[PDB]
């Protein structure tokens, strides 16, 4: 709180020692620099908790999304919360994707990238088949399945990320 | 004093309002809240006569109101005269008071 | 804190300021309506960290769980903890399970739905045989590997969903 | 906060009050037992957000990762962060492995281990095969794909734990 | 408008009469809580006009739209416009769509569902057949053509909502 | 307002100078004939706005519903919102009804017959089918499907009316 | 309202002052710049109604007719109410329409064409067959019915336009 | 009077500044604007010394401005004096006048 | 002068303060910057006695401050009254002086 | 800068000098109305250099884009930038577009239409075929290639605007 | 701007301080060498932007423009705007065009020609026949299609230019 | 401009004011922080002209050039000035280039690279041959002319980048 200095001789003694108790007061409540158990806050610094935290509402974390085509049809789009990306793989083979072939249309953008080479696991339409896209550091997505000409690749999952 | 002078930081003349007071906090005699009215007695308003120089302020008021005690300089634009019980109170506007003393002629 | 006023030609001054100096002086290691470095407490409002936090302990969200039987003898457990489901594909294909085809047992509670169509994809027991569920935001579940009379399906992973 | 006794008849009286008001003030700002909206704080107890509450920066949790070959050469990485278990399904088959065998070379710890069995999906570099690999609450791995004695096998996904 | 008081024994109560009789006056021109015949004004509360009104420029609504395919390939664009829905049959049929059958892939959310079920009027283009899509109060939308697995669903109109 | 004469020489003159500035005040803020940026009030007279009107609440017209059956089982209900007629095609076809035939069980009223004839174009339940009603200035509705015996009539739209 | 200035030293001052506040009192019942709860009223600017407004009387928009042989002998009549455009498919088919093609004898006037295609749906006199005319943002209509060489097209409804 | 007493709400001195007229709005012989001049005439500042107490000012005016008539407490911070077409007027500064009174020692 | 007019634009009773100089920028006897003091000598505040009429402002002030010289009137809210070296300075806030002259009975 | 003036007998002459001084010396680093070789400002009215004028920084101009099938399933995405248009032709023929007939779903609007008639040059994956499509002032494009019901027109490119 | 010295011992030092103040003050508005954030000014020398420029009007540059026919009945319109030339391929093949060779009837000229051969494709209208007019830096444009003698060449692109 | 103080009882008093009045004149000719209308000058910051801007001279901006063999002996130069890149196809098709496929020998550096997949068109030397490049966002251009093993392949135009 903003207080008046309380000193010897003073004129207004009782009132500003009275002022500068009810200034200090106010901040056991609401404003300042404190953290109150009530209202809405903004906090700063790093906190560490190092008890058990119970959160009865909602916890949001920072959010970013992104969707393109990797190539031969194939679509991934993303979606990065926190250090996971929620996956999900669409669209139609539509060209010749070849066995262990990079996707060369779009590659995936940095902060969507991970540490270390990801397999995303999938399937197609239809039938027993299976197949997976490995996304490398460098974005440069890889398809893992056989050649492929056709055919509704799909798949829902995550894969970590840092910072 | 009659005519005190009050050294500040302004390039103006900065009003200032002088007030006359017993018993205010930490002044009186048998110690903190001793005296019979706390927080201090009757404020007196100090009729002035102002003066002014480059960074000086002549404050002449009555005769009666001379008390030169101890000077002390409160580090805003606040300068007090303490002599036991009794308080004289300079409040300057819009500037600091940087030294205080009883003029000499 | 509850503190009492302070005033020129007070009653009992000295009493009062020691006194409300020590409500407040309180209030900084318990009680009122300030968060400590010490104890439980419980907090109200959107409070919004600006920096990194870090938990040592537990971060307790809150959780629902749903099973049922989709169709087929295809068994869907899921478990939400706050924007993520938890999915496990149990049970065994007991009746034919027609290629691209609705699962109508049990569809997925409106709480455990997805804001976009998620694909689930499992593995049947014994052979390199895949599949894939879709839970489409209507919660009418639908199964897209072949036309499967029999077997084992398997798959654990999350989904995403939100609030 | 330390503050000094306020009594009737004291000396230096203000000049207490003061250094009082001070002590307290500044516990309103930075340092005490009070948590604050800015600087690096460590807060202990059981802290219950009754409301939202909102990262803009990292949340950390605690973090744990082994790798280890199950048998067969099939290797499972993961990492532990709060409550999921992030995998990697990695190696190469080196081995014949039976259908629906435990994979005896290494165990998954504890702290990794699952309360129910967990399938984790895979796919076989080259082809359209698919797997899986249940982690019972043993952590002694079980392959439910066929007999196998070569082949690149991937999976990237997340499995529940608790505490 | 805010005025001083005008009373007995005042000074100045020639200039303050001037003053406030200047302060009411100014306020049946523009400013206060008086709805004047220029400028932008923003008016609250039921306004029950209870003659002709007449508007020469535009009159502007609360609109809100929405977009998604119901299922079987048909998508519905809707656009709420106060008490009305206008509507926009479009898409292709992708899949087999049984007669009298329910469009399970998507919902019509809440806010633009109608009191009692409305028929959606349709055409397919190329002959002269006709189908209805029946909106029911629960959003799950209803097929009213037969067993149809190709076409391309066309109509624009509108249906009533309430509040 | 209601004010007092002011003039020379009067008694109480500050006093009613004063009562007549607060009653002209009062008039500016709620009450009197004036029209508020405040309050529910009732407004009289053609008021002609040459602006754009903007409406963030409800928009409330003269509403009147009829439902009737026209003739051979088919019912029309109707609303009038203004000088929009919303209408839905309900009933069963229950007799005979001739091609190009009016339906004479029941007549439109005169408060929801239009200006000009309107084609109210239907659909029958099951098949590809297509009707229409007319109805004319005499509400005397026009059957233009074919000789029909049988069937489930349904569609929802609007036509205009006047006044 | 015209006020003339009261001050300090004026002569007439209490007829000043009495015809000022009778002046300002007559804009409070009738005339100024002031909108009354009685009369008839020209009202300029952005009227921004936050709450609900009731009309009882009639409510007057700006409207815009055409009428026009788009060709093949089929007439559109149209009728621009706002952001709404009522149609009403008259005419009789008086040459070979062939099936998707361009209705070129007369285009709707760009302020009758909508954003994007508006998908009329009329019905032929005498069987069970529909039709649909798309109204594209050209204004250059389509047919969307199977070739047709005769026949009695119909249809009324509501498109919308944007401004 | 030559010493007046304002009762006020504030806990610290409000400025006091004091006026003398004559023939004010309502204060004219012969009723609204009757008198030479409209909305009074000449206005003097009355030199005042000023005195605290905890909400209460001691005003002190020479004794020609003595005026003891109808105390009229007006509902923001001012006081009047009146006797008939005399005015004494008192404005207070970020405060409130409660009571007003003749100073009774 | 001991009583002078200020005219006033103001319909109410503007505060005017008065101060008296010497060697003020242009009043030097030999040039601009040919004085002791630069910006002029000190600054002495002369006490007034202010009444009011409409638009007028009637300045006493003690007869020792008399000074009948060049009346300049400046842009804003203020007048001077200049005899070679020497100024009697009239500052009135909130309104602009119109005219001055020394007050005829 | 904002300045006071400066006379002879003023009170405080060498300080507002001083100070009048330092008001127009701050305005030749920063703030006022003139351009400094700092710090974001904003300029208004016609600035003609008649030198060589260098950015190393980017040269950002008004910029507006528009997207549209202008018939037969052919889209053109523009990009205006200055008094240039950037176009991209996408889509695929999806119906017969006759040789040098005009392409009506969609107009090229006017802010992106050329002065004169533009020849934007494509080619036709798959072969060695090219086409040309006219923007003409009117925005009705026209397709110069021969009679196509199939392919997918390709050319990215620029045409000059003007204002 | 003009100023008057100001010297110890002059008369009128204060209306000369005062008028040298306000010459200056002026051209910190308008006027002077001083360039300003308002107003039309003319501003000369190398002006190096370090940082980002924004235009949000028109950015006017040197144009000059050229017409002519290059040869064989092929006209090429030309504008220069600063270092970008803006071309159309007009005209009709009137005369024999041998396959790579020079259009002699007109050459670009000097400030319209490119440092670098340009290469500018053209379509011939009513076919899928494209051909390149190369512009050498001599401006003797080349023909580089086949031998040809009839169609309309048609194009519209840039090609750059320097100084 | 460096000014010293001008104060109260000052030494060199006319000196001072005369020496500080011609240090700021002389700003606003050449000099200071201050953009002037003749010199070259240095101008830094966000600098927003919302009027039009004219230059007479040159109008300088970042460029870079790059050149490179795609592959199959197609050649591909550039250079990026701003936000466009100006384009020029050489070189010699040397082997066969596959319909559709990419070209691997360099791809296009990613400063160079678009938002969106840009189709450059080129023309064959010698008779009506046109092809196209696509540059994806990747760099790694396709060739989308038909399976080529010889022929000059020409083009020059340009395509958007952006920062
Ligand atoms: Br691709
Ligand atoms: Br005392
Ligand atoms: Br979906
Ligand atoms: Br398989
Ligand atoms: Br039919
Ligand atoms: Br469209
Ligand atoms: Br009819
Ligand atoms: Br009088
Ligand atoms: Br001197
Ligand atoms: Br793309």
């Amino acid at each position: 709180a903003s207080i008046k200095k309380v000193y010897r001789g003073m004129k207004n003694g009782a009132e500003t020692i009275n002022d500068d108790l009810e200034a200090i007061n106010s901040e056991l409540t609401s404003g300042g620099n404190v953290v109150h158990k009530t209202g809405d806050e903004t906090i700063a610094g790093k906190k560490t908790f190092t008890g058990n935290v119970e959160v009865n509402g909602s916890l949001t974390l920072p959010t970013k999304s992104w969707s393109g085509e990797l190539g031969g049809g194939i679509i991934l789009s993303l979606r990065k919360k926190g250090t996971t990306v929620e996956y999900s793989i669409g669209g139609e083979i539509s060209s010749s994707i070849l066995a262990n072939s990079n996707l060369v249309n779009r590659s995936v953008p940095n902060e969507f990238c991970p540490r270390n080479r990801c397999s995303l696991v999938g399937h197609m339409v239809g039938g027993w088949n299976a197949f997976h896209i490995d996304i490398p550091s460098s974005g440069v997505c890889q398809w893992f399945g056989p050649t492929a000409s056709s055919g509704t690749p799909r798949g829902t999952g995550t894969y970590p990320i840092d910072h | 004093g009659f005519k005190f002078v009050l050294e500040h930081d302004s390039e103006y003349q900065p009003e200032v309002k002088v007030t006359s007071y017993k018993n205010a906090i930490g002044t009186e005699t048998d110690g903190f809240d001793s005296g019979p009215v706390f927080g201090g007695g009757t404020i007196y308003n100090v009729p002035v006569s102002l003066s002014y120089d480059r960074q000086k302020v002549y404050v002449e008021m009555p005769k009666s109101y001379t008390l030169a005690g101890d000077i002390i300089l409160i580090d805003d634009g606040t300068l007090l005269v303490i002599k036991e019980t009794q308080v004289l109170c300079f409040k300057m506007s819009d500037a600091k008071i940087t030294k205080g003393y009883v003029f000499v002629a």
